[PDB]
């Protein structure tokens, strides 16, 4: 694509684990001569902070701000 | 009264064996090594079926209700007559098989030797005339046809001195030159090589594989370089690459990747 | 009515078709392992598949799908 070699972009739906701890995602195996790329984009969010469970793609549980 | 016939029969059966990758739907045992040269013994145990009273080297289907392809009868012995079967020298090249890790080589050349135990060494020329006549009778071109003196080598033997069949018959100067060096450390023998050197056509059963680093091309009005493709290997990456970068656009319908 | 056998030589006009479930392979530098491919048909689903999974990577320039 425009002189640069690319792999097809692959997508995952991610939420943070309870505890406000950072999220670990394993990097895809890149073919020899390519480097890993990553992008995160917002789907659903609220201001509930820790009082929420967004791990379901079909509904969002939001219990409000502390 | 069948020595001239038997030399060509065994040689052609040895040539047939040399051209088969699988025998009775099982891997050819001679392709299951990695050595560049191997000598197969004159006893022809390596050419007899495994399902024989004395086990040979040729594999069977396992179920003996099918007809088992064989090359020589089980009691066959060609260490007879003025031209006595002496063994065969196989030369190999390293080879890449898609489905058999024990297959590491493919056959480059086979030369089968027949030592002359005739009354006079000079008479090997006549014995040569009958075999060559029987070979040409059955449609076989004898490649580099020669009377030879062979000595043991690291693997099998090597030809100390060799003379063309034409020179043994038409040049008495050259003939006695050759019969002279025939001493006790050498064995006087006939060297029988068959044919098939030219390049190979791709077959509709796909049994024939492309050669390494070869390119499959299309005539295009684009000229050159933009119509070909190949399967490349990365010696460090240990990955096979299907190179289509010579094609500008690849247009498929359905598409999946991993 | 003619049929062609495995011994038939492949012609540059492509009039001779591969036998069903036969694999087009390369002698490759992989040692003892060829990198083959085939066009398979799946009776359940009635769909034709161009199987390249024996080759590790497929490297294209431009690429389009449907």
């Amino acid at each position: 694509s425009d002189g640069k070699t690319k792999t097809p972009v692959v997508s995952t739906y991610e939420t943070f684990q309870d505890g406000g701890r950072a999220k670990t995602i394993n990097a895809i195996e890149c073919p020899t001569g390519l480097n890993n790329r990553f992008a995160a984009v917002v789907s659903s969010f609220s201001t509930a902070g820790q009082n929420a469970n967004f791990s379901s793609e079909s509904a969002k549980d939001s219990q409000g701000t502390t | 009264s069948s020595n001239a016939f038997d030399v060509i029969e065994l040689s052609s059966q040895i040539q047939r064996y040399a051209s088969l990758s699988k025998i009775n739907n099982r891997t050819n045992p001679i392709l299951k090594d990695n050595k560049a040269k191997e000598f197969k013994d004159a006893d022809l145990k390596w050419l007899k079926l495994e399902n024989c009273p004395t086990a040979g080297d040729v594999p069977t289907t396992g179920n003996n209700n099918d007809l088992q392809d064989q090359f020589i009868a089980c009691d066959a012995d060609y260490r007879k007559g003025d031209l006595s079967y002496f063994g065969s020298q196989f030369e190999f090249s390293t080879y890449v098989h898609p489905s058999n890790p024990e297959i590491q080589r493919q056959i480059k050349q086979v030369v089968s030797y027949f030592q002359y135990r005739g009354m006079e060494r000079a008479f090997i020329g006549d014995a040569a005339g009958y075999v060559i006549s029987e070979a040409k009778k059955k449609g076989f071109s004898a490649q580099d046809y020669r009377i030879v003196l062979i000595e043991p080598d690291r693997v099998g033997y090597f030809e100390s001195n060799a003379i063309s069949y034409e020179e043994f018959i038409e040049n008495p100067s050259a003939r006695e030159n050759f019969l002279l060096k025939a001493t006790k450390d050498r064995t006087l023998a006939l060297a029988v090589s068959l044919a098939q050197t030219g390049e190979i056509a791709m077959q509709r059963d796909g049994s024939v594989a492309f050669l390494e680093d070869s390119e499959l091309c299309w005539d295009t009005a684009a000229g050159s370089a933009k119509s070909c493709l190949s399967v490349r290997y990365d010696t460090v990456g240990n990955k096979t690459e299907l190179d289509l970068k010579q094609i500008d656009v690849v247009s498929a319908k359905g598409l999946s990747f991993e």
